[PDB]
């Protein structure tokens, strides 16, 4: 389910909201990925250093 | 009108997490009456539908759009 990568010093774990099997409100160190058109949030990007 | 803006930000945030899909289900199951009049008072329904179409969504207003033609 995960898609990992890292750029600069950021490490990013991309979970599509689909396969998370649960959607939980999470802290501010976690991005929400918003589609262009549907204006939805389809994936959470977890950030670490 | 300040409060109007408040509502605007409220639903415009509340959409992005649900995505306008779950929105219609929750609302339709949340029995909001005073905000979504089906009982009558045409002009108020004009204000509601015109308002949500002013937000830029308006897809919550179809059930009320029917009641426009039913009033006329």
């Amino acid at each position: 389910p995960n898609l990992l990568f890292s750029m600069c010093g950021f490490e990013v774990r991309i979970l599509p909201r689909q396969r998370m099997e649960e959607v939980v409100s999470n802290d501010e160190g976690v991005w929400d990925l918003v589609d262009e058109r549907t204006k939805q949030r389809t994936a959470k990007a977890y950030l670490k250093v | 009108p300040q409060g109007r803006i408040f509502i605007k930000f409220l639903f415009q945030e509340l959409v992005n997490e649900l995505g306008l899909d779950e929105l219609q289900l929750r609302l339709n199951s949340s029995k909001l009456d005073g905000m979504f009049p089906l009982e009558g008072d045409a002009e108020h329904i004009r204000y509601s539908i015109n308002f949500f179409t002013a937000i830029g969504l308006g897809l919550l207003t179809e059930d009320m759009r029917s009641r426009l033609t039913i009033i006329q």
